[PDB]
RNA sequence: CAGAUCUUGGUGGUAGUAGCAAAUAUUCAAACGAGAACUUUGAAGGCCGAAGUGGAGAAGGGUUCCAUGUGAACAGCAGU
RNA sequence: CUGGGUCGGGGUUUCGUACGUAGCAGAGCAGCUCCCUCGCUGCGAUCUAUUGAAAGUCAGCCCUCGACACAAGGGUUUGU
């Protein structure tokens, strides 16, 4: 199936580029039938996506 | 494969009489071999058969 | 005899080797090996011990702006003796001679490969060092 | 035949190997390699370099 | 028996010489199941995703010259397939290579 | 091998020779050491031992 | 009508040939699916490296925008 | 003729002495002393010992008889 919109959503919602959304893998079924703002903003709180954090760079 | 030599030689007359030399050499290994058949030819004007 | 075992030719026609005598030249100019009949469009190669004529470039106003006959003493490229060991100098050299085969100087610097000494009697009688 | 030692290390030098390379002074020296050529060439201090017998002879490496 | 597993040690050094820098590490992959298809037999391969990193690890242009592999052929344990067979490789890091045999493992 | 069709008669066919020195270092690099016990008596023991 | 480097339409040999080489690079697993080198998710390795392979505009395009679906046709292989 | 295949082992060979630990080594500086005083603790490029060590070694090197499984099968034909 095409998580696309899921991704772009997740985006908007998060205020983050898509590369740090981070769709469930495993769960790639309850997300494909959540394609609304009303949802998303649902599906983060309940964890099945999450913002992954910048990858780091270190000054050390 | 190859491998090194060291000989004297005594052609005379030359500028390398009684001296060592070095010289590149093969080596090819044979094992007898075994007979097993026999053939016989004849002269034709045409050739051998 | 008369052997002269083949040498790898190192210095071809340009070569601008060393004087090594005290007849005040610097630099020996190579012209042309003398005895190659050489192919087409190959450069004549002067080995070690072989006569060969060359004009002096730097040196007593004399000898420049003519040619001379010279004979090549030290050679930088490995060239192989007949026992498998590849004897080379340090720099390019040479000396002045006669077309009769005899030095012009009196005092040669430097050692003098094997071949030339053998070669060129005169030479080797004011060789330092046969090396 | 008569084997040489190097001049850079210690290691004999059979007839048929090596070269033999002579300074304009009047010197011949027998290397064994390019290995031992190219590093008296660069004038590395023969006793410094860590495989030469002439460092583990002056370390009294072995003995 | 037809669920037998193994240790090996996939030498990827000399599976690998001679090729291009860019196909490198792509080309180890295929040389590993070029190794459990002539070990095993199985036609079905599944290279385990630590695998995958363990031979991408380096980089591209290197790969370790040693990979330590676990081929634990399966008999459809938790899937079912065409095939009755297929051999899951899997990854068995180690801080040594040497001495190690080719040894068998429980089941 | 074949056993010559061109009789020789020269010089340097006729030649009797008698080595000095089949060289046997390795061939598989810039080999040193002509034999075994001689490579091992110049190194000395290792690590390996 | 045999022709005019004739007009229009059609079909060959060439030919399953030239070719699908400008800018470093992809791999493993999983999902729907009839089908997967290419679609989507996850893991890894890379690049564009803020005078950008980024975030917005003016000319110009005019519905390409967004969603659901399709496997005629087009996307010089394929394609969910 | 048991066969070769893989892993390991040694031989060769390439480069030059690994990580780790210890040193009353180490040009200096800093902190603390019953101020003893080469006294004690620290940072310190490097050097020394363990160390011809570490690593690669056929993919077109050699020998093994050590571990492992596999090995006589499958498809297309041909008649005076």
């Amino acid at each position: 199936s095409m998580l696309r919109l899921q991704k772009r959503l997740a985006s908007s919602v998060l205020r983050c580029g898509k590369k740090k959304v981070w769709l469930d893998p495993n769960e790639t079924n309850e997300i494909a039938n959540a394609n609304s703002r009303q949802q998303i903003r649902k599906l983060i709180k309940d964890g099945l996506i999450i913002r992954k954090p910048v990858t780091v760079h270190s000054r050390a | 494969g190859m491998t090194h030599i060291v000989r004297e030689v005594d052609r005379p007359g030359s500028k390398v009489n009684k001296k060592e030399v070095v010289e590149a050499v093969t080596i090819v290994e044979t094992p007898p071999m075994v007979v097993v058949g026999i053939v016989g030819y004849v002269e034709t004007p045409r050739g051998l058969r | 005899s008369g052997a002269k075992f083949r040498i790898s030719l190192g210095l071809p026609v340009g070569a601008v080797i060393n004087c090594a005598d005290n007849t005040g030249a610097k630099n020996l100019y190579i012209i042309s090996v003398k005895g190659i009949k050489g192919r087409l469009n190959r450069l004549p190669a002067a080995g070690v011990g072989d006569m060969v004529m060359a004009t002096v470039k730097k040196g007593k106003p004399e000898l420049r702006k003519k040619v001379h006959p010279a004979v090549v003493i030290r050679q930088r490229k490995s060239y192989r003796r007949k026992d498998g060991v590849f004897l080379y100098f340090e720099d390019n050299a040479g000396v002045i001679v006669n077309n009769k085969g005899e030095m012009k100087g009196s005092a040669i610097t430097g050692p003098v490969a094997k071949e030339c000494a053998d070669l060129w009697p005169r030479i080797a009688s004011n060789a330092g060092s046969i090396a | 035949m008569k084997v040489e030692l190097c001049s850079f290390s210690g290691y004999k030098i059979y007839p048929g190997h090596g070269r033999r390379y002579a300074r304009t002074d009047g010197k011949v020296f027998q290397f064994l390699n390019a290995k031992c050529e190219s590093a008296f060439l660069s004038k590395r201090n023969p006793r410094q370099i860590n495989w030469t017998v002439l460092y583990r002879r002056k370390h009294k490496k072995g003995q | 028996n037809e669920v037998v597993t193994r240790e090996y040690t996939i030498n990827i050094h000399k599976r690998i010489h001679g090729v291009g820098f860019k196909k490198r590490a792509p080309r180890a992959l295929k040389e590993i199941r070029k190794f459990a298809m002539k070990e095993m037999g199985t036609p079905d391969v599944r290279i385990d995703t630590r695998l995958n990193k363990a031979v991408w690890a380096k980089g591209i242009r290197n790969v370790p010259y040693r990979i330590r592999v676990r081929l634990s052929r399966k008999r459809n344990e938790d899937e079912d397939s065409p095939n009755k067979l297929y051999t899951l490789v899997t990854y068995v890091p180690v801080t040594t290579f040497k001495n190690l045999q080719t040894v068998n493992v429980d089941e | 091998l074949r056993k010559s069709l061109l009789v020789q008669t020269k010089r340097r066919a006729l030649e009797k020779i008698d080595l000095k020195f089949i060289d046997t270092t390795s061939k598989f690099g810039h080999g040193r050491f002509q034999t075994v016990e001689e490579k091992k008596a110049f190194m000395g023991p290792l690590k390996k031992d």
